[PDB]
């Protein structure tokens, strides 16, 4: 491993361990702050809780 | 019962609507919501 900072795909600022964040698994490989992408608190909790669910950023959808 | 996949992909919009659906009582999980479009 190598010491790194993972920037939000929207705002380009650091996503750290106490941020509420999601990860786009459909191609761009960016972490994102929940807030920056417009995810409600409830949608975030339900995505995280449901093992069959996965999130995708707007660019990767098409 | 049986499911068509083990990964269901949600955009922000779709996750937000699905969560509304669950809080409404219309569905039990966002996965159930996803299966109906
Ligand atoms: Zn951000
Ligand atoms: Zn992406």
């Amino acid at each position: 491993g190598a010491m790194a900072i993972y920037p939000c795909g929207m705002c380009h600022k650091e996503v750290n361990d106490n941020d509420e964040a999601v990860f786009c698994e459909s191609g761009c490989n960016f972490f994102f702050h929940r807030t920056c992408v417009g995810l409600t608190e409830a949608a975030f909790q339900m995505l995280n809780k449901e093992v069959f669910a996965e999130w995708c950023c707007d660019k990767c959808v098409s | 019962g049986a499911m068509a996949n083990h990964i269901f992909v949600f955009s922000t919009q779709l996750a937000n609507k699905g969560a509304e659906s669950v809080l409404s009582g219309q569905f039990q999980t966002i996965i159930a919501y996803h299966c109906t479009q």
